[PDB]
RNA sequence: GCCCGUCGCUAGUACCGAUUGAAUGGCUUAGUGAGGCCUCAGGAUCUGCUAGCGGAGAAUUUGGACAAACUUGGUCAUUUAGAGGAACUAAAAGUCGUAACAAGGUUUCCGUAGGUGAACCUGCGGAAGGAUCAUU
RNA sequence: ACCCACUCGGCACCUUACGAGAAAUCAAAGUCUUUGGGUUCUGGGGGGAGUAUGGUCGCAAGGCUGAAACUUAAAGGAAUUG
RNA sequence: UAUCUGGUUGAUCCUGCCAGUAGUCAUAUGCUUGUCUCAAAGAUUAAGCCAUGCAUGUCUAAGUAUAAGCAAUACAGUGAAACUGCGAAUGGCUCAUUAAAUCAGUUAUCGUUUAUUUGAUAGUUCCCUACAUGGUAUAACUGUGGUAAUUCUAGAGCUAAUACAUGCUUAAAAUCUCAGAUGUAUUUAUUAGAUUGAUGAUUCAUAAUAACUUUUCGAAUCGCAUGGCCUUGUGCUGGCGAUGGUUCAUUCAAAUUUCUGCCCUAUCAACUUUCGAUGGUAGGAUAGUGGCCUACCAUGGUUUCAACGGGUAACGGGGAAUAAGGGUUCGAUUCCGGAGAGGGAGCCUGAGAAACGGCUACCACAUCCAAGGAAGGCAGCAGGCGCGCAAAUUACCCAAUCCUAAUUCAGGGAGGUAGUGACAAUAAAUAACGAUACAUGUAAUUGGAAUGAGUACAAUGUAAAUACCUUAACGAGGAACAAUUGGAGGGCAAGUCUGGUGCCAGCAGCCGCGGUAAUUCCAGCUCCAAUAGCGUAUAUUAAAGUUGUUGCAGUUAAAAAGCUCGUAGUUGAACUUUGGGCCCGGUUGCAACGGGGCCUUUCUUUUACUUUGAAAAAAUUAGAGUGUUCAAAGCAGGCGUAUUGCUCGAAUAUAUUAGCAUGGAAUAAUAGAAUAGGACG
RNA sequence: CUCUUAAGGUAGCCAAAUGCCUCGUCAUCUAAUUAGUGACGCGCAUGAAUGGAUUAACGAGAUUCCCACUGUCCCUAUCUA
RNA sequence: UCUAAGGGUCGACGAUCAACUU
């Protein structure tokens, strides 16, 4: 199958090498997972060791954290917008590390609302005590009109069956904004 | 080479068991267990070489199977189980107990030693980590994991273990003029005080001893055991108290008996 | 398999094949020490050269050096011990003096015949040959045997061998056998 | 005395050589491409909870990557056939002359060029290893 | 210009060799078995053979590089007496 | 353990090779072969092809027993079959591939997986069973069959689990959220991890917060004893264990990995780079790092200090032969590492295989067949064919060495034992001693002893033997119980001997000998050499200072480039703290030699070198000890007795390349302050 | 060794678009070859600016073989204007 | 059906405009 090896890959002086030791199963690769959006489907691949990966393939659900109040709600994943390794990702809206996703963004909407109580996108003096200081960004709530969050996919899916991720924030919500508006 | 080997061939033995060259084709390799491959000393090499009990090693597990060996309290019933330094064999039957320590030409003496100090051991302290829920605890050459260590018991430290709670009962620390056993390399078998310890960061620590004659010999810390304080063994000695006597003396110790 | 089964030779041939001064005195000593063949000879010459040169590397070390002093009182332990180095020269120089009639001196073959046990070398030969001498409590049939210079005082006939003991022999059966008939009766 | 080469006979060893020669093996473009593996499906029949609905699921099946192998072509290597050509060596007291060794009967030799049955000859420049260490 | 003496550098020469060498001879071919100042190139018995082949240079003639099979007990150097 | 000799000439001195000579665990072959110990052995050529038989199976008390299997009130024991578990990835073989690859020494994992062993570790589980859930499950077994054939299986009826799939009981303690959540495992993000643990160093160990999971674990298991208290019942409790299980550590491992080191070749000088070559970002994939793969981007990476290519009758090393020193050559092969199982490729299971005494396919072979089909892989052990100059028995056994399993028991062509065997190695029979004659020796002149070569009761040995050791009886007289292999011109020890042949036959490594005078051929006799061995062929080593670093030669013997420049390489003038004095203290014999410390203007550049130390497996080598009868060997053994046992050992040295630590600071290189951007507090 | 010429065809080349004999002989090409090619050469009657030999490239030039391709053929049939 | 690269004018970018070739 796929090797991993360097015996193949000819040396740095750029000489071609002389084959010995038949592929050893101690290094073999696999096929990419492609995981793509909607209707869950996660096969068990055996690993080395007796351990067990999860390739996550059609993944539709996300767990995405905010990072500047700390929620990881679990939202649904809409499609692929940026992938800096492949416009081909983003075309066949391939689910895979750090592709920019958008997500549902409605729990984290009911949990702003259930916490500051200040009318986001639209146990009394809690939102009293979670006081003004509560303005996100310019740039986190204005997508929460439109319900669609810009989000970075931070877990493996074709590793760990998972599509986890984080709410782009910040200079890097600035520079995928500019990718996105370029690209776009 | 598809996975672990089961065979031990004569000539790959550590020389340290004196095993015979012309016996078999094998030497009885040293199952997984507390110490290692190379430094350990199988229960058949120590019934049936060290001390002439059994004749073969069928009679070597003869003896086995009846409960009559016993390792640092328990019976290990196996054959070829890896007992090695600071080890205790006590059998029974026959009762008397035995200290696996080095003597000064580098192999497993046999040391009796009494029950009221074969009631415990003695343990290197290999790591201090903290565990799962926060729990600190020490490794020791014997791999043994012992929690809740004194906060004061770091690496290379000596502990007395019980043998019987398996728990740390005092510790000595390394520092320079402790008594130590050295169990690697050229001077396996020695036995000193710390005069010195060179750091070298990165690379080996070493370490100055002074036996008793005042021979100072450098080696790694990797084999150095820390076992009391000058005049205070912890444990007790081998009949040489590592002091490597040359050739010449060993020669003349050998031709005073006229 | 077993681990392998060291052996050495014992002799070397000489450089050249027909030196007749070689050829002469090794048929001397061959003679006076009743030797089967050139190969004995041979074989003494060689352990003088090990012996030589183990001697020569010591004497190049420095003077009290321990190995130089460790093994060179080995070797002239060993060598006044068989009886080859006399009691007076005990100094690793004589050692490298030494010569093959000093070795072919305390062949078993040579001390029973100088021990008057036997009328010839070839007399002491035959006694050893046929087991009837003892070193010890031993039969030693071997003529090279290199009397350890204690064995000397107790170089004697077996309670075996009808020379020293009890039986009287295998020949003399039968020919008492056929003297009972020779007598008549 | 010693000696050189052509030519002629015999034997051996290599070389060139039409044959787009032959065979074997390695690598390789392209084409086809088994098989398992991953994947899109597929649903015999096998029982369960109530025609509603799930679970296990064989054949088959889509697309991939890994790819044996074969065909064709290319290339490399190593053996090998060959009319004929041209050498070398050995043996042979064959033929022709006598080139060298004496100033070897034209001193020899080097480089180069041309010529001639063959050694060789001749021109030009060089050397003495010359047959001259020498003309105040 | 010449003479005398000295000097540096050069082409050489004469005598003697401590020394070197197989010798012829050599002030270097010496300071080498008492073997090491630095460094480049070349040779490894005589032929086959500076041949065949490949490469490269050349207009060509040829130059540079350069084997093998096979064969052989000498070939060769200096000197001595005829 | 530092050696030469014959051959060019009429003679000489050289060069120089040829020839001789010696060794080879170095192979073949010829002749010969009595004894004991040891034991290589189908590597070379064909990693060629293989008939046949065996080489991997495994059970305790402790997973499952209604064998219609045995035997003396549910089985109480044993126990075929089978399911389950574990193993079959070790071993053993071979050297085909393989030249920075393997491998060696040395590193790293703060870059990962790890069955097992060992140690530690889990009060948190529920959205009408727990005094124990199901078949949705089946085997073995019973009965019906197909095929010629396979370790082929269909159909029907049961039947369990430590197989499969589910699923509760443990309060108390315990804080956050607005009654619930709070064990662990997975994934993500954030926080602490200080100066509150560790490291040289971390985004480490670890903890916390918020969540997340095609659910992970949190025993529905087994044996032997049954004990204590008691509401005396189906009470409550409580042992020693086995197996299992999460995580961590440990061990056995694995995989990558740092540095340095491989033979010949330039009639290989450029190579790699579209088609990954070197790097960057991101991702995928992996156990994990990594162009390992992909996408985008950059244009790099190696090289005369030999890249790349070609050859190897190249697996690497430990080591082996030879060896004054330096070296040369070899290493398929007893140990370590690698790779392969006819050639490739792919993959299942499993902790671990890209496994081949596993599977799948193709190619080449090739078995059987009832022609439909089916089954293969000796470079495991024997054995056959073929190839060749070239290599053994289709033997016995698990007793030893160890290995494997559920395991004290079973299994093991692993291994051991024997058979063949002049591979090589060790020891060393073929005679010894008298008398008589003759001049210490000569003669088929004679006598008494000695012994094993054999043979063989027993007994030891052995797993059972064989043999060896030990021995009853036998078994020496041309002791026929008979030693050979090569030679006698020189080298080179030994014949102008006799007969034969007559430039023939032949010998002769070389020089030569043979042509009617042969010391050289064929023989006889005699003699020489080595000897149960000796010769021959090839290879290699010494000889060879004829490969030369030590250590060659180049005017004429072979060899100085036609000449100069010139890059790499090699090499490169001198100079910087010397010299006084005072001490302490070593080792050897007041002396000698070696230090360390103070004064005398004086107390962290970069390298090489060198000292010391650790390292450099064992075996091997050198070597200490040790009467294996000596010896090769082996690592044994020794010392006393009527014990109810005491004791010494299995040292030491060396691998001097590379890395590591340390002392020195000569030698050799390198850097300092010059437009001062210098030093000092 | 002869006769003989002004000189006696040199370097090359050839059964050649130049060779009668002749379909020369040998080899190769094919199942078979008066063809083609490579050699040989006492060459009826080759040959040196009446230019000799050779030549990359070029050619609606002459020729042989091979692959592809086909109704040229085996063996003809059919359709359209 | 898309992706990328290759421009003009004006005031490290912004505004505007434009044609095809790969
Ligand atoms: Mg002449
Ligand atoms: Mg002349
Ligand atoms: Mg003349
Ligand atoms: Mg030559
Ligand atoms: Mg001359
Ligand atoms: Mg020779
Ligand atoms: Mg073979
Ligand atoms: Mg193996
Ligand atoms: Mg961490
Ligand atoms: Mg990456
Ligand atoms: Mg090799
Ligand atoms: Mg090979
Ligand atoms: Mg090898
Ligand atoms: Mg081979
Ligand atoms: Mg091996
Ligand atoms: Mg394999
Ligand atoms: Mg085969
Ligand atoms: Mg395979
Ligand atoms: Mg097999
Ligand atoms: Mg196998
Ligand atoms: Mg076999
Ligand atoms: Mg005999
Ligand atoms: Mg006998
Ligand atoms: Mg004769
Ligand atoms: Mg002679
Ligand atoms: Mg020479
Ligand atoms: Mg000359
Ligand atoms: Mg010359
Ligand atoms: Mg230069
Ligand atoms: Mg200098
Ligand atoms: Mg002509
Ligand atoms: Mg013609
Ligand atoms: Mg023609
Ligand atoms: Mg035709
Ligand atoms: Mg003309
Ligand atoms: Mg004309
Ligand atoms: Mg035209």
């Amino acid at each position: 199958g796929i090797s991993r090896d360097s015996r193949h890959k000819r040396s740095a002086t750029g000489a071609k090498r002389a084959q010995f030791r038949k592929k050893r199963k101690f290094e073999l690769g696999r096929q990419p997972a492609n995981t793509k959006i909607g209707a869950k489907r996660i096969h068990s691949v055996r690993t080395r060791g007796g351990n067990k990966k999860y390739r996550a393939l059609r993944i539709e659900t996300g767990n995405f954290s905010w990072a500047s109040e700390g929620i990881s709600k679990k939202t649904r994943i809409a499609g692929v917008v940026y992938h800096p390794s492949n416009n081909e990702l983003v075309r066949t809206n391939t689910l895979t590390k750090a592709a920019i996703v958008q997500i549902d963004a409605t729990p984290f909407r009911q949990w702003f609302e259930a916490h500051y109580g200040q009318t986001l996108g639209k146990a009394e003096r809690k939102w009293a005590a979670r006081a003004a200081s509560a303005k996100i960004e310019s740039s986190v709530e204005s997508q929460f009109s439109a319900g669609r969050l810009y989000a970075c996919i931070s877990s493996r899916p074709g590793q760990s069956g998972r599509c986890d991720g984080y709410i782009l924030e910040g200079e890097e919500l600035a520079f995928y904004l500019r990718r996105l508006t370029a690209k776009k | 080479a598809r996975g672990p080997k089961k065979h031990l061939k004569r000539l790959a033995a550590p020389h340290h068991w004196l095993l015979d060259k012309l016996s078999g084709c094998y030497a009885p390799r040293p199952s997984a267990g507390p110490h290692k491959l190379r430094e350990s000393l199988p229960l058949i090499v120590f019934l049936r070489n060290r001390l002439k009990y059994a004749l073969n090693g069928r009679e070597v597990k003869a003896i086995l199977m009846q409960r009559h060996v016993k390792v640092d309290g328990k019976v290990r019933t196996d054959t070829t189980y890896p007992a090695g330094f600071m080890d205790v064999i006590t059998l029974d039957a026959t009762n008397e107990n035995f200290r696996l320590v080095y003597d000064v030409k580098g192999r497993f003496a046999v040391h009796r030693i009494t029950d009221e100090e074969a009631s415990y051991k003695l343990g290197k302290v290999k790591k201090v980590q903290l565990g799962k829920k926060g729990v600190p605890y020490v490794v020791t050459h014997d791999g043994r994991t012992i929690r809740y260590p004194d906060p004061n018991i770091k690496v290379n430290d000596t502990v007395k273990i019980d043998l019987a709670s398996g728990k740390i009962t005092d510790f000595i620390k390394f520092d320079a003029g402790k008594l130590v056993y050295v169990t690697g390399g050229r001077n396996l078998g020695r036995i000193g005080t710390i005069v010195h310890k060179e750091r070298h960061d990165g690379g080996f620590d070493l370490v100055h001893i002074k036996d008793s004659l005042d021979n100072t010999f450098v080696t790694r810390l990797n084999n150095v055991f820390v076992i009391g304080e000058q005049g205070k063994p912890y444990i007790s000695l081998p009949k040489g108290k590592g002091i490597k006597l040359s050739i010449a003396e060993e020669r003349d110790r050998r031709r005073a008996q006229q | 398999p077993r681990a392998p089964r060291t052996y050495s030779k014992t002799y070397s041939t000489p450089k050249r094949p027909y030196e007749s001064s070689r050829l002469d005195a090794e048929l001397k000593l061959a003679g006076e020490f009743g030797l089967k063949n050139k190969k004995e000879i041979y074989r003494i010459s060689f352990q003088l050269s090990k012996i030589r040169r183990a001697a020569r590397d010591l004497l190049t070390r420095d003077e009290k050096d321990p190995k130089r002093l460790f093994e060179g009182n080995a070797l002239i332990r060993r060598l006044v011990r068989v009886g080859v180095l006399s009691e007076d020269k005990k100094k690793l120089d004589y050692v490298l003096a030494l010569k093959v009639e000093d070795f072919l001196e305390r062949r078993l073959q040579t001390q029973v015949y100088k021990l008057g046990l036997a009328k010839s070398v070839h007399h002491a030969r035959v006694l050893i040959t046929q087991r009837h001498i003892a070193v010890g409590k031993q039969i030693v049939n071997i003529p090279s045997f290199m009397v350890r210079l204690d064995s000397e005082k107790h170089i004697d006939f077996a309670p075996t061998s009808p020379f020293g003991g009890a039986r009287p022999g295998r020949v003399a059966r039968r020919n008492a056998a056929r003297k009972a008939e020779a007598s008549g009766e």
